[PDB]
């Protein structure tokens, strides 16, 4: 009754160490989409017309 | 081989876009060992719902609860609503829709490169959502055929967005002629 | 030294770098970068493995992407390098078993007791669900997992390259384990608290002075000297 | 109320006693003073009167049985180590840097 | 294919991550500069490998406590007991080594 | 030049010794070679060290 029916209660590399190093992996990819796709429409936009 | 092309990058893009959306809906993401409904039995694991096999009362299952430092805080936010496979699922589907539309306003060779960027940014949202799925897993156990299906989808979708983009090289190629 | 994780992900990471550098490289018509896909595959895989590069990318674009891939694969060689480090610096050996709770939810291993003895009646008669649930096994487990002498549990335990454990009082396992070939290891705490005592018939003559004897011997100590 | 407090109620029922429930004035356990050779907390409370029953995790010793008495075990244990569980660390985000 | 702002940015990161050169400097000064970075990067790429291998050598060899033999051979965690008890008795007259 | 077999001995040499490249095989069969053997001297280089 007191103890027990009222009871409140790997050696690799894991993804966790190095997930961060993912993060800036995509977001480095995004932002040279990004960049790409701005110059892009910059020099698709100086056509003289 | 033009044509063929189109149908191959067609097949691809609602191929990714099914597999995609199977993975999510279902839930045999993870075969954990815990516990069903609310005695440790195994269990099918997904990404909304935790449940229940091999038990008392198998087959009857719950609601995974995301919460019992603001970086854990966030971390268990992005992961309560799959927002990167859920926006992983909105780009193929508006990728889908664009290469659709390259038939009607045909001679615009401007929209199929938009399929291609959707489907590559398809990909990395993808990755990045069994990023924050598998390490927020980390706050026996194996994967099952629907991370295997997330999988699946993101090397389509790439494989799919190349041949997109190799499509409107082509077209300006021949436009330049 | 990596997580099977960290494996698949560098090869999504390796299709995801290839595919954007050859998007970037060449999609743009003012740009027509000799980054065909095959040459993008090339080039990731050449700067994962630090080998020649043979080619650069120019352009803005291409350069941060080459340059987010760099930092990733030093970042990630230098972790497997020091991980394996680490593995062959300190060994360390995992005992399958830790405590009775991994014995019951498993079956690879066998385990026993003395066939007549206070540990086999501690498991028949426990209301433990580990214990009951180890007792059901024990008790219909074949071959029988019974032994007649601690003699014959020790050295079935010595003999059976680890696929039977043997349940015995701490004493008895304290010592084997002081003794050669050293191969044997008590695991985990005790699974109960009692005591030995010296037995005499019921209403026997000598059941006072060795009683008071026990205590008089314990009080100074000589217990503890003989365990030592 | 507690273990204790049940106990002593069913206690006090099958010896056929009313009881006063007070909690020992020094707040300890019981133990003889080397140097006053006082008796202390519960045992103490007993040795000098205070009290007429310790009804309580009170362990039955050698050196206190020498000076009260006690009824057979209503509970049976032993010294354990208790310790901070080993709390698994998060490793950061951006933990590559450290 | 020679070193303005960018390519001389473009130069200095590669450099960093051993990633090979598309290009390298021709004249004294040029390869004085190079030589040096060169050298700034081979030793601070291999001290972060040595510190990560000591982290994760360091962080291997750790154990933890799993009895009163451990607790007894160590120092770096401290242990007690109750300042008045029958647990403080069984430790001021044992006569068990440990 | 291209990769006859003194120029091939001098590739692998200078991929085991990690010292980078001055040619690299251009055809699929060629790039599958030194994929292999650029793994390979990566993980026995690790392992030494
Ligand atoms: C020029 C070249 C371009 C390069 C482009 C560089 C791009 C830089 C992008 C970095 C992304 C940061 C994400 C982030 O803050 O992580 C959060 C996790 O929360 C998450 O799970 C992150 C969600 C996915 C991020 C998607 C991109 C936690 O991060 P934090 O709280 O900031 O970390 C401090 C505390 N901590 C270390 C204990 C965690
Ligand atoms: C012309 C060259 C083109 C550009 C080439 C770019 C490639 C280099 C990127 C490197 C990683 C940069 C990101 C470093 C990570 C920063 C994270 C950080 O600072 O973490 C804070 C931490 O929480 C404690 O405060
Ligand atoms: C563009 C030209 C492409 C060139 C291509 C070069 C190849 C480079 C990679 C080789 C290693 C890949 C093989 C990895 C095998 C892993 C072993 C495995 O699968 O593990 C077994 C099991 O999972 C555990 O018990
Ligand atoms: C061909 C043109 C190339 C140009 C050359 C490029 C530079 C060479 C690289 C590194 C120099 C390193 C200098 C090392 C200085 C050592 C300082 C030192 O030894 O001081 C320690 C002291 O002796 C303890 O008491
Ligand atoms: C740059 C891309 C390729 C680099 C080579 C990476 C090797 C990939 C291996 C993938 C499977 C690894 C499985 C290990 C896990 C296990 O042993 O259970
Ligand atoms: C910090 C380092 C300096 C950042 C650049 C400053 C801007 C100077 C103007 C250079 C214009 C580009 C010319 C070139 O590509 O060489």
């Amino acid at each position: 009754k007191w103890w027990y029916d009222k009871g409140e209660c790997t050696s690799a590399l894991s993804l966790s160490n190095v997930a961060g190093v993912f993060y800036i992996l995509v977001g480095g990819l995004g932002l040279a989409m990004l960049v790409a796709l701005i110059e892009f429409c910059y020099k698709s936009r100086a056509e003289a017309k | 081989d033009r044509g063929v092309q189109m149908l191959l990058t067609t097949v691809g893009a609602f191929a990714a876009f099914s597999l995609m959306t199977i993975a999510v809906g279902t839930d045999y993401w993870l075969y954990s060992r815990g516990v069903c409904k609310t005695e440790e039995v195994m269990t099918h694991s997904g990404l909304w719902r935790t449940c229940c096999l091999e038990g008392n009362f198998k087959g009857l299952c719950k609601q995974i609860d995301h919460f019992p430092d603001t970086a854990e805080y966030f971390l268990r936010a992005v992961r309560a609503s799959s927002i990167f496979p859920i926006l992983s699922v909105i780009l193929l589907f508006m990728g889908g829709l664009c290469i659709a539309a390259s038939e009607f306003y045909k001679t615009r060779h401007n929209i199929i490169l938009s399929a291609g960027i959707f489907f590559v940014s398809a990909g990395l949202s993808n990755i990045i959502g069994i990023i924050v799925y598998i390490s927020a897993n980390a706050g026996s156990y194996s994967y099952g055929w629907s991370f295997y299906f997330g999988a699946l989808s993101f090397i389509i979708a790439e494989m799919v967005g190349v041949l997109a983009v190799h499509m409107f090289i082509d077209r300006h190629k021949q436009l330049r002629a | 030294p990596l997580a099977y994780e960290i494996w698949m992900c560098i090869v999504f990471a390796y299709i995801g770098v290839s595919v954007v550098l050859f998007l970037v490289s060449r999609f743009s018509p003012y740009e027509w970068n000799e980054f065909g896909i095959f040459n993008s595959l090339w080039f990731s895989l050449g700067a994962f493995m630090r080998q020649g590069c043979d080619i650069s990318p120019r352009s803005l674009s291409g350069r941060i992407v080459g340059g987010v891939w760099w930092f990733f694969t030093l970042i990630i060689i230098s972790s497997y390098t020091a991980n394996l480090a680490a593995f062959l610096t300190v060994e360390r050996m995992v005992s399958p078993i830790e405590s009775a709770e991994d014995l019951s939810k498993q079956t690879e291993i066998a385990y026993g007791t003395l066939d007549s003895g206070s540990t086999k009646e501690f498991f028949r008669r426990s209301k433990i669900a580990v214990f009951d649930k180890m007792w059901t096994y024990m008790r219909s487990a074949e071959p029988s997992v019974f032994v007649r002498t601690t003699a014959e549990g020790v050295a079935r335990v010595r003999k059976s390259k680890g696929k039977y454990a043997y349940l015995l009082e701490s004493t008895m396992n304290e010592y084997i384990e002081q003794r050669k070939p050293c191969d044997t290891m008590k695991v985990g705490g005790n699974l109960d608290s009692k005591g030995y005592g010296i037995a005499t018939p019921k209403g026997s003559s000598l059941r006072t002075p060795v009683n008071l004897a026990v205590l008089k011997l314990s009080e100074q100590g000589v217990l503890d000297k003989l365990k030592n | 109320e507690g273990y204790c407090v049940d106990l002593a109620a069913e206690i006090a029922k099958h010896c056929g006693f009313k009881y006063k429930l007070t909690i020992v004035g020094d707040g300890k356990y019981g133990a003889r003073d080397a140097d006053t050779k006082i008796w202390n907390g519960m045992v103490g409370e007993l040795v000098y009167g205070k009290a007429d029953i310790a009804i309580a995790p009170l362990t039955i010793t050698l050196v206190r049985e020498e000076v009260i008495d006690f009824s057979k075990p209503f509970m049976s244990l032993g010294i354990s180590i208790m310790i901070k569980k080993p709390q698994k660390s998060k490793p950061g985000v951006f933990s590559f840097l450290d």
